[PDB]
RNA sequence: AAAAUGAAGACAUUUUAACGAGUAAGGAAACGAAAUGGCGUAAGGACAACAAAAGUAGUAAAGAUUUAAAGUAAUUUAGAU
RNA sequence: UUCCACCUGAAUAUUCCCUUAGGAAGGUCAAAGUAUUAAUAGUAUUGAUUGGUAAAGAUAAUGAUUAGGUGUCAACAUCUUGUCAAACUAUGAAUAAACAAAGAAGAAUUCUCAGUGUUAAAUACACUUCAGGAAUUUAAAUAUAAACAUACUUUGAAUCGGCCAAGUCUGGUAAGCAGGACUGGCGAUGCGGGAUGAACCGAACGUCGAGAUAAAGUGCCAAA
RNA sequence: UAUAAGAAAUUAUUAAGAGCAAGAGAAUUAUUUCAUUUAUAGUGAUUAUUAAUAAACGAGGAGAGAAAUCUUAGUAUUGUGAAUUAAAAGUAAAAAUCCGAUAAUAAUGGAAUGAUAAAAGCUAUUUAAGGUAAGAUUAAUAAAUUUAAUCCCGAGAAUAGAAACUCUUGAAGAAGUAAAUUAUCUACCCGUCUUGAAACACGGACCAAGGAGUCUAACAUGGAUGCGAAUGAGAAUAGCAGGAAAGCUAUAACAUGAAGAGAAAACGAAAAACUAUGAGAGUGUAGAAAUACAUUUAGCAAUAGUAUCUUUCAA
């Protein structure tokens, strides 16, 4: 009955089928990337848990760059992340002042 | 429930032939068929006027037909009512279709060279109606209408049904 | 506003208009409340108004086009189910937590359980 | 209510849509697409096995008591004594 | 004051009566029968109005009333102060009332144009189907609803003992008292809830099935 | 009369056999709906990676736990930290919880009323309207629902494909129905006056039969009927066949009407009408199915308004 009333149903159904299949792949492939990022974070944490290893001796400063890169991007994209981070910081500052009256 | 302005009650329009006249029943059967199939407003009119009560189908005299047919030489007057005879004035040549003709009216129409048709011949000859003139008689000429209302009224007094010691 | 205690109302979304017309839609044809079953019946009723399918009917209602009055007046009033009307009761305004009054865009939640 | 069909089918036709509370009160009969539809009591005129012995009845009428069936209902039908 | 089903379905205003336990005119209601129909509105908006209620005022008019200064103990003037009016009022809402939003028949323009009369005379003006007649253009002029719409005509039934509620009023100390304005109800009305109840709250009813609900509830009676 | 349809009976086998009704299922479905799960273009918060400053806060300062390797204990150095900041990671869609937004598409099981049939079903092959953040990959760039490329899928259409089933119970009594009893829910005395009665208001002990809007006469409205400037003349009455309270026939007095106004005397109707709106009939064009416009013609009924005429002191 839907097709009889609205023949455009088949055209719109196909787009819904395409997006459902495509969105599932994007979430599935994003999950794989996040597993690596979580794996990288776990390695940095477990290696820096050794701050327990050792009468205090200047406490224990831990290395700044134990987290390792997983995905690789060009230098132009590297500069864009620093641009994006500046904008999202400015927007949060822009919003916080507005509700702060 | 539902807030309706008024409930459904029978529509006050007749849709068949009043009484038990077998011939008048068949006429309504004939024009109810013609109006439904031909979809002509003339048949819908004749069908409607065939279903009125006797009081609502007033007579037409030959004098009135002559006046209405003056500028319509080759035409067929069509009145769904009895056609009486006006003995005061002459009857010219004309063709009339009517439910019933007075003995004197039928003689006068025929003697002038005209014709007296019934409604089946009219439907056989002019079903949708092509050379016809629809005619109906006057309704307010009834004497009963005089007494309606209040006779004490300032504007249009009634006529005071006569009775005991009426002056 | 005058009839506020007896009605609740708001602003529908397109999906609200779509579902109401598709499921509960009907037309007054020859004095008969004929439910919508084909585009031919819509073309017959609203062909003179350049509305020849059910999607013209939905689009015209939502955007309020030139022929809204003629299209809307042909659409018979929708008959809906029952639903949880309010929080306290329907004897107070929705602003106070009641049932009647202007619900703005929140009328779509009510219509979701009502269609 | 509106469409369609309509000399006889029949269930007072077929389809679609809306409707159905109610004291006093009203809606007489007839009217094919019927301007409400019906049940019952008694009497009068007809009809009742169509091929010249033409409704039922001593092979058990009317009535009475009950058992069942049809009808929303008024009521009707049938069995047994 | 005697059978069934179905459909529609009221009243307590107004006028008169030797009238007050009752009648006629009229309103409400039913049934018959019509008319293509200058014959839709218990609504809102825009525009021009009407009114004198609530409020407000009190050396603003008529009244009522407590004090304090200044001028010529009163008194009389003059300036402030405190409190009021159903039979006081300048001002004056909200709600309402009555119009218009294109029917001599859906507009307008142009040309021609007659009979009476007003007029000093009129070509002005008034009325005459915006007398009349002919061309061109034209369906436009808030929203919403309305063809089983609208306008009715005829004949007639019952009825005019009423009662209740209130973000109302008058008399009374007050009354489940007496009488009123507006609306909704009960009467005529069952159903679900308030234990029970003519009027309260939800909601009005052909015979049924399944679901979402309303008022209102969820320790047991009692479903949660 | 020509062709299927091709019945009943018959031959060999067995995966070897009725009708109807009730119940339980299977496959595909229509209307409504219940329960569970699942995604909903939040740029919201947390979800160990290191370091620094802190606005505030109380304290410190120099046998327990673990198989650790390190802490705890109690008899003017240091700890925590809201918030802010650096570097690393990060194209900024995982999952879980909270806060906002929603409730929809789907799936899995049911329920009430049905249906059984094939498609504007679904599926397969061809070309290609389209995919507006989002079908994908890329590139330029980017707080983008901003642009280009070539891959993918693909609506229409043409061409081909697929549905006939199981089990249980019933003349040893199925389904339904009825009667009696039981159980849960439910139920105040009928008629009447009345604003209001189950009423501490009146009539009613019980049963049968009888029991109350009828008849005559006058008028009016209305529905069916005949005739129609006439209708009636079943006015009395007079005749006919038949023997008849019935039937039929009577150029006829009269009743109502055709003429109205005036107390009466006296009178007694046309400008062969006018205006407005209005029923109906055509022709053309177009949508295109019905139907919707243009235009010619006629103007009955009804309502209203005009002249003109009869009568009246007065219309």
């Amino acid at each position: 009955a839907m097709v009889k009333l609205n023949p455009y149903a088949k055209i719109a159904s196909h787009k819904l089928a395409q997006v459902a299949k495509a969105q599932a792949a994007h979430k599935a492939q994003y999950a794989a990337k996040m597993e690596k990022i979580l794996a990288a974070k776990k390695e940095a944490l477990n290696q820096s848990v050794a701050k327990r290893f050792g009468g205090k001796v200047i406490k224990v400063k831990v290395e700044n760059n134990l987290l390792k890169a997983t995905v690789k991007r060009t230098a132009k994209q590297d500069a864009y992340m620093k641009k994006y981070d500046g904008i999202v910081k400015a927007n949060a500052k822009k919003y916080a002042e507005k509700i702060g009256f | 429930a539902i807030d309706l302005d008024r409930h459904h009650v029978r529509k006050h329009v007749s849709k068949t032939a009043r009484g038990n006249n077998a011939y008048m029943k068949l006429l309504v059967r004939l024009y109810g068929f013609l109006a439904r199939r031909t979809q002509s407003k003339f048949a819908k009119t004749i069908l409607h006027r065939l279903c009125l009560s006797r009081v609502n189908r007033p007579i037409v005299s030959t004098s009135k037909l002559a006046c209405l047919m003056k500028k319509h030489p080759e035409e067929t007057a069509v009145c769904v009512n009895t056609v009486t005879y006006d003995s005061r004035y002459p009857v010219p040549k004309m063709n009339v279709c009517a439910l019933k003709f007075t003995k004197t009216a039928e003689a006068a129409i025929t003697k002038a060279g005209g014709k007296c048709l019934r409604f089946d011949e009219l439907a056989l000859k002019a079903p949708t109606g092509r050379k016809t003139v629809l005619i109906r008689g006057k309704r307010n000429v009834r004497e009963a209408l005089k007494h309606f209302g209040k006779v004490c009224a300032k504007k249009n007094p009634a006529k005071q049904y006569k009775g005991k010691q009426t002056k | 506003r005058l009839v506020d205690p007896y009605v609740t109302y708001g602003y529908p979304t397109l999906e609200t208009v779509q579902k109401l017309i598709y499921k509960r839609g009907a037309l007054k044809i020859n004095g008969n409340r004929m439910p919508i079953t084909s585009n031919c019946m819509i073309k017959k009723a609203l062909g003179d108004k350049d509305v020849v399918c059910v999607d013209d009917l939905v689009h015209e209602i939502y955007t309020v086009g030139k022929h809204f009055k003629e299209v809307n007046n042909k659409l018979a009033p929708f008959k809906l189910n029952g639903a949880k009307i309010a929080e306290k009761n329907k004897k107070i305004h929705f602003i106070l937590g009641g049932g009647f009054g202007n619900r703005e865009l929140l009328i779509n939640k009510l219509l979701a359980n009502m269609i």
